């Protein structure tokens, strides 16, 4: 609303009462949440941040250890006197006092600032929460009417609540925050913001109970992927484990049901599932030698950080990452290509291309023992007739159709010569596959729409390479085969 | 034939979904107002009488100067009680004031990003380009 | 009924003594109350003053756990208002009577045309789903068939169209030796004559 | 309602945001010490820096003649930050270019690369009160309207014994309140460092005697306490003057 | 959103069949990915049929060619699209082409005997295979019952999609029925599963479940109006002394107040 | 204390309580001017309002029935005509010994009360909650109607179309093939011919192998 | 002797010049570890009270670190820290400027204080009828 | 000739007590030829005999720079100690140290944005108790206004 200035609320913050902490969040997240004029600039800000972070740490580390903040016995709670020192005591005399104590009867550690993050003791890895967006329902079941809702709509008679709409709220705030450059505020460099992520993360699919309503736990989920969405740049200290969990993140959206293991996405209820899969191109392409070697570590089938990995890997059961593959198989086909216009698709075609670009970028990190094949009466490739969609749209938004279309065939390739391949350096597989290949009604463009191809445009040059080498592979396939 | 009186059977069935009542089953007993008010009320009387009590002891100067002294801080603290209940009231309600953080309500928070724009694709595309750039260039 | 005040530790009778003596004609100025009082802080006052019980009052229900607020009242409510008296191990032989009733009038859960519908519901599942896949599978072979057979035309009128230029392209290189379908034909005639010649 | 956040501050305007209005002028410096403070200085701690600056003379126009402390084993302060925190402290012109604070820092760090603390005589070595050579420490001060010299022994060779206490003792005069004692420790390090430095360009910081220059500038075995008018430059004096410097 | 077709996640399965029509619903998405692409794959097959003009075995439209055409495919007569495609194979096979425009193609005589009389001979270039296409599409095409047959071509395969898709929306109609029955039966089911896991709550030990559901209804009265944030702590005794977190609130307040 | 009946009265009672079962009216019917809670009470040992509790603010009232009103009901309701629960009737000596053990002000009888509430409370739910389940797996089985309707047309669209498309696939496929086939047979036949003429010419000067080779040979001269 | 009046920033209100309290350590803790005998929590409070008693006394006109430097030291450089750390903090130099306002006036106001609805502690508005007269009270 | 703190009363103005070297080893490294036990001797023997000749007054420790010049650090530390075990300086209460303040004990507060100085409540009232008046309806008196009544009532519809 109104009044509501200053920007310096983060000392109160930062101050560790009760009173002070919910004056500002609450406060400072109205704040954000107006746009109509209000934006949050940088000058001397990253305070804020770092006090936000730490206060998000101590709370949900105290809430995994299950014992409520803000209200003990103790209190100033260290040293008080008034002792014998005017400014500097503490010399040779000092041993005299022992001395002294001998006859008048006739060096320490400090801890760092926040917490340690995982190896928590209580917190030991045990599979919980991979469930997909259908627990909105539960949502609907856990948010239902009923003489037993436990939903205390009202505040904190109890402080478990207390803590958990606290969190909530601050998620939600540093959401808000995050829409605007000063994302380079936020970029990668807030220690104390990648240390709240990663831990919130560790808890929020590692969770033994402590959050109340299951649509605490989506918002959560959702404002998360959110402020992803809003980074582009580094991530992924002590990655391991926040690799794992960004993918399992991603994953929660999409209905799952050897073959691709997700129904495509009818795309006219979500919104976030776009989101998913916007990060794991964003900030994955960073061919910086760590994070695409997170996940190629995660191909795979402070020295306890590495136990826990593979603890969850087989407390996730054989391959993951096809999950992976049918994730980002959701939402371009089937609605568009069975639409009544190519116009309505430009919309979301927007959005379409990074998906067949993180898709080809992790092809290029399968080149072992396996089983993988992906074109089995699960998708086929309507690619090629969305590709013909393109076409016709070039010779009758913008800026993306191009590059879209020619990744789109440089996909089909690799994943056609790569599974070859593949199965053929493993060999358990008889030549049919051949034959199977050579068994696709959405592959190979004929070669008539080839001849008349290379005559219309002529405004698509290496377009007209890439079905040329198609076409080759195609022919190339179909004489070797006998 | 009749007896100018009606009565009920028990051999009928139930749509499961009825919307009538009939005052033939007796749960009288509806008191959540009556019970309510009057123990509400009697907590005053029985109050004031202890309040004319101790003051008319304390009044009878033939009792001890030592039951005396009693009865007078007694009426002290009573005729005192409303006064601490009230400045209960507000400290109570400024605590409680705490434990507000927007349950009440569940507003928008900002999720913009509909589609990612143009910017966020083409950025990908050119942060891959110029980094395998840079790679290709690392060696020379 | 005789309600006793002089009930407090840590603080001496005359402290709160005057405590209350002071509050009493000083309307809560609590800088001058604790000054009226013999070194305590004036927060503290507050406090035990705030701690101070009327406990001749409350009576130990629905309204004794209920206020501003209510059941209504037309139906048997007051079945509330006798919440309780044993109630867990009046509740526990209750549950026993219960299952013991149960058992009792009963000499799972459903009839035996009811299962007979069971199967029924299952022996159609089971066919539904194999007709299914069988149908699917079926299309499906059929589908590649025809396509193997599709590109296989397609590569052998390729070929054959190669061989055609070909053996054109030779025939060419020949007519060039002979330097020193109608065409064919026409450049064969003519190489014949040159023979004669 | 009320209005404070900031010094009595304003919470009712036209609704904006303001960062951080704290400025005496320039004022607000907390950003960027949780982390590497704790991580820093969460380990030993070692010797300190005597400093003096010297900035008025007919090559540039300061009142610089303060004297300060310092830890060489610190690496949590951007130096020039608090030179110009100083500077704005002593009021001058804000245009710290005319007030360049590059020279400054360029002293100040010059200073400081001519450093060891205490040799091996702490470093490695470790004599009980130290060994010997008290050196005839002779300390003046100008502070307000007043001077004041003394001199007297104090050991060059002990670690055991630090400055400020001579300090807080020596307030026990007239009242020698607060901006004295410290200059005097400066001094005093000051004093004692060059001779054990200037030493440290030898060897002796592990032997006895040195090698030409410390011969006269010793104090001696003094089996016997000493005449009355030899001392007598020991003794203090409190004399109000006309400046002249 | 997700509610409207399904709710489907957990409701103790009882008699847990759930799994069966679960099933059925996966295959009908099934049926639904295989009903789409086969308009898909019916729409691709028609696509060749308007483009094709090979069909003479079983006005006449093989017009004949000419003696540099026969010296170059060897066939007489048909349509120029076939020759045209015949001699871009052939630029294929032997390269003659260059790719910097690609349609330049480095001129050969086995071609520029197709234009000598303008003397191309002059000048045996890397030029359009357009130009040619422009030059023989007419230059060298010349001439020197089974009209039923017009009929039975690529508008067959058209009509009977027009048919199929006919039908579909003909029976689409019934589906949204079922399914409109599908979300009330669906309602149905959710408010009776609530109302067995009240019963069966009260089943457990009636007590408890009687003072939870009374004092819930009482908050929800209050809450569906003004809301207070204790009903109690009259009783102070309770509230106070187990109770501290007013000590130092009540600090804050005085120093304000 | 003990209440206005006769042997008579409650032989009669048990006897139809016995016959009959579950339907309070109908055995009050078999002891004329005798309501059916009194029946009921007397069978529970109860009298009528001689003693709220847990809150000793009570409704007013000078003369009325509340809460033996309320149990009556939920005691009626229970049908549990062998109600196993705190001690019943089969000789009047079982009154006697209760009596013998009712005692307390009215504690014990509370406890009695809320035990036969709870009674009654559970028969209800139980049956209640089997409906339930009935109706669950009725909306169920409603559900299976609809997507066997679903699958079903789905089927018809399936044969029919997909039937009719594989037909005229074929048809055309074959089609082509036959025709390319003899379109590559005069080819053949054509090359041979040639094959034959050029053999002649060279001489006075597949087998395109042996062609070319006589070919290149005589393209050495 | 006393002669001005200051106030704090209340969040502050957790400061004592006679404790310490976990605050501070968190955020100084270079003299806590007991590692370097020459700081302790003792000098540290000695310092610290020295500061705010010199502040508060003059508080109207800013006071500096190089001030204390000046008068008192052990370090430069945890002395600066600490100064700009109760600055921060606003325990010092908090009072170095004025502002004033005339604050007309609206309907709510700090002497208003009437009969209405009220979010606290329970009160009952509706007493009772006739025949709750009707009942054998304590007496 | 004059009483010192009662623990203390053990010192050898002639002697050397195993309490001295314990606390104050440096004279007795053996090492330094300037130090001794025996200079150390005459220091404190002269330090604590000149306290006694007027300790009515107080007795500082610069004035021993001036009279013996050695190291002032002993000197500083010895002195220390001797007026820790109250061997020197004990009939004085003087000799402190300047800071020309005192601990102030006046404050206010304020920090308001509008949770704290209440979250502004609505108002209120009801300082005082006040009176039933009803003990009269309800007293006992034949013009009752039901009591009477209704007792009537019960003995007139009881039949």
């Amino acid at each position: 609303e109104l009044g509501a200035i200053n920007l310096h609320a983060l000392s109160m913050s930062l101050q560790s009462k009760n009173l002070g902490e919910i004056n500002t969040a609450l406060n400072t997240l109205l704040v954000t949440s107006a746009d109509s004029n209000l934006k949050i600039s940088l000058v001397k800000y990253p305070e804020l941040l770092d006090s936000l972070a730490i206060l998000g740490m101590n709370l949900l580390s105290n809430l995994s250890q299950n014992v409520v903040p803000y209200h003990r016995n103790t209190s100033d709670y260290y040293y008080e006197d008034a002792g014998s020192n005017q400014y500097y005591v503490t010399q040779h005399d000092k041993m005299v006092d022992k001395i002294f104590e001998k006859v008048n009867n006739n060096v320490k550690q400090w801890d760092l600032l926040p917490e340690p993050i995982r190896f928590l003791p209580n917190q030991f890895p045990l599979k919980i929460h991979r469930t997909p967006y259908l627990t909105s329902l539960k949502k609907i079941k856990d948010e239902i009417d009923d003489p037993f809702t436990k939903i205390n709509t009202r505040g904190a008679e109890d402080p478990k609540v207390l803590i958990n709409d606290q969190l909530s709220t601050i998620s939600m705030i540093l959401r808000n925050i995050s829409f605007s450059d000063n994302n380079s505020r936020i970029m990668s460099r807030n220690f104390y913001l990648k240390r709240f992520i990663s831990d919130l993360l560790w808890l929020v699919l590692i969770h033994p109970e402590n959050f109340t309503c299951n649509r605490k736990i989506l918002n959560f989920k959702k404002d998360l992927v959110i402020v992803l969405s809003n980074i582009s740049h580094l991530l992924e200290i002590a990655s391991s484990i926040d690799c794992l969990l960004i993918l399992i993140l991603v994953i929660s959206f999409g209905q799952p049901k050897e073959s691709l293991t997700f129904n495509e996405f009818q795309l006219q209820w979500g919104k976030y599932q776009t989101f998913g899969v916007d990060i794991l191109a964003k900030l994955f392409s960073l061919e910086k030698p760590n994070l695409n070697y997170f996940k190629s570590i995660l191909l795979n089938k402070n020295h306890k950080d590495k136990k826990l990995l593979r603890r969850l890997l087989n407390l996730y059961n054989h391959n993951l990452l096809n999950d992976v593959v049918s994730f980002l198989f959701s939402a371009i086909p089937l609605q568009q290509v069975l639409s009544q216009s190519a116009d309505p698709s430009l919309l979301i075609d927007q959005f379409s291309p990074v998906i067949s670009q993180s898709l080809t970028s992790i092809l290029v990190i399968v080149q072992l023992p396996f089983v993988w094949l992906s074109s089995e009466e699960n998708i086929g490739s309507g690619l090629l007739k969305l590709s013909e969609i393109i076409l016709n749209i070039n010779n009758s938004y913008s800026k993306v159709l191009l590059p879209s279309i020619n990744i789109s065939c440089v996909q089909l390739i690799k994943c056609l010569v790569e599974k070859s391949i593949c199965f053929e350096n493993c060999l358990n597989n008889d030549p049919e596959i051949l034959k199977k290949i050579a068994s696709i009604p959405n592959l190979f463009p004929t070669d008539l729409e080839i001849f008349q191809l290379f005559t219309n445009p002529s405004v698509d040059i290496q377009i007209i390479n890439q079905y040329q080498l198609l076409y080759n592979l195609k022919n190339d396939i179909l004489t070797n085969l006998e | 034939s009749h007896s100018n009186i009606d009565y009920q059977t028990l051999l009928a069935n139930s749509d499961h979904a009825k919307f009538t009542i009939e005052p033939g089953v007796l749960p009288v007993g509806i008191d959540t107002h009556t019970a309510t008010d009057i123990y509400q009320t009697l907590i005053a009387l029985n109050l004031d009488t202890t309040v004319n009590d101790c003051l008319d002891k304390l009044l009878n100067d033939e009792c001890t100067e030592s039951t005396r002294e009693n009865a007078l801080y007694d009426y002290y603290a009573l005729q005192l009680l409303p006064l601490q209940k009230a400045v209960r009231g507000h400290v109570l309600q400024f605590e409680w004031h705490q434990n507000s953080l927007l349950t009440n309500t569940h507003p928008n928070f900002l999720s913009k990003i509909r589609n990612i724009n143009v910017q966020d694709a083409l950025l990908t595309n050119q942060l891959y380009k110029n980094h395998e750039l840079l790679k290709l260039e690392r060696k020379k | 009924v005789k309600i006793l005040e002089q009930i407090d530790e840590n603080w001496s009778k005359e402290d709160l003594q005057k405590l209350l003596k002071g509050i009493q004609e000083f309307g809560a100025d609590w800088y001058k109350v604790a000054k009226n009082v013999g070194n305590k802080s004036p927060e503290q006052c507050i406090l035990r003053f705030l701690q101070l019980p009327i406990e001749d009052k409350f009576l130990y229900s629905t309204i004794a756990f209920l206020v501003g607020l209510v059941n209504p009242k037309t139906v048997q409510s007051m079945t509330q208002r006798a919440i309780q008296s044993a109630e867990s191990i009046k509740s526990q032989k209750e549950e026993i009577s219960d299952q013991k009733p149960i058992e009792h009038i009963k000499e799972r859960q459903m009839n035996f045309l009811t299962n007979e519908l069971i199967r029924l519901q299952m022996e159609k599942l089971d066919a539904k789903l194999n007709h299914l896949k069988k149908l699917e599978k079926f299309m499906e072979l059929e589908r590649k068939t025809l396509e193997r057979q599709q590109e296989n035309l397609l590569i052998q009128r390729l070929n054959f169209n190669q061989n055609s230029s070909k053996i054109v392209n030779v025939l060419s290189k020949c007519l060039n030796l002979i330097s020193d379908i109608r065409s064919q034909i026409d450049h064969f005639k003519s190489m014949l004559s040159k023979p004669e010649t | 309602n009320g209005y404070s956040g900031y010094g009595n501050g304003i919470t009712n305007t036209t609704t904006r945001v303001i960062p951080q209005v704290e400025v005496g002028n320039r004022k607000h410096y907390l950003e960027d010490k949780l982390k590497v403070y704790k991580q820093a200085m969460n380990e030993t701690s070692e010797q300190l820096v005597p400093i003096r600056l010297e900035f008025d003379q007919d090559r540039d126009r300061f009142f610089l003649r303060d004297t300060l402390l310092w830890n060489k084993n610190d690496k949590l302060i951007k130096i020039e930050d608090f030179v110009d925190d100083m500077l704005r402290d002593y009021r001058f012109e804000d245009a710290t270019r005319e007030q360049h604070i590059d020279t400054i820092c360029q002293s100040i760090q010059e200073q400081i690369q001519e450093f060891q603390g205490n040799p091996y005589i702490e470093l490695n070595q470790d004599r009980l009160g130290g060994d010997d050579l008290r050196i005839r420490i002779k300390l003046d001060i100008v502070v307000g309207q007043n001077q004041l010299i003394d001199q007297f022994e104090w050991d060059i060779s002990n670690s055991d014994n630090c400055p400020e206490e001579f300090a807080e003792s020596m307030c026990q005069e007239l009242e020698l309140p607060g901006e004295f004692v410290t200059a005097i420790a400066h001094s005093i390090r000051e004093q004692v460092h060059m001779y054990h430095k200037s030493l440290a360009l030898l060897g002796y910081n592990f032997d006895g005697s040195a090698r030409s220059r410390m011969l006269p500038t010793i104090t001696l075995d003094d089996v016997y306490r000493p005449a009355a008018e030899s001392k007598i430059f020991t003794p203090n004096l409190l004399q109000i003057s006309a400046a002249e410097l | 959103a997700e509610l409207i077709p399904e709710l489907y996640s957990f409701q103790q399965l009882v008699d847990s069949e759930k799994r069966l029509d679960h099933f059925i619903h996966l295959r009908n998405l099934h049926m639904k990915r295989m009903v789409a692409q086969w308009e898909r794959s019916k729409l691709s097959q028609e696509f060749l049929y308007p483009h094709l003009n090979f069909p003479n075995v079983k006005e006449e439209p093989f017009m004949s060619y000419s003696p540099q055409l026969t010296a170059i495919i060897g066939l007489k007569s048909g349509t120029s699209h076939d020759a045209i495609f015949s001699i871009y194979k052939y630029i294929h096979l032997n390269e003659l082409l260059t790719n910097d425009q690609v349609s330049i193609v480095k001129l050969d005589t086995q071609l520029i005997t197709l234009l000598p009389s303008s003397l191309k001979e002059s000048s045996p270039d890397t030029m359009k295979l357009t130009d040619l296409l422009s030059l023989i599409n007419s230059t060298h095409l010349l001439p020197l019952l089974k009209f039923n047959n017009t009929q039975r071509e690529s508008q067959i395969g058209a009509a009977e999609l027009n048919e199929n898709a006919r039908e579909l929306e003909q029976i689409k109609p019934k589906i949204a029925l079922q399914d409109k029955e599908i979300t009330s039966v669906l309602s149905n089911l959710h408010e009776s599963n609530k109302r067995y896991r009240f019963f069966k709550k009260i089943s457990e030990d009636p007590v408890k479940a009687l003072n939870e559901c009374i004092a819930s209804t009482s908050n929800a009265l209050k809450v569906l109006s003004g809301d207070e944030g204790y009903n109690e702590d009259m009783v102070r005794r309770a509230n106070f002394y187990k109770e501290n977190e007013a000590m130092l609130r009540e600090n804050i307040e005085v120093i304000l107040s």
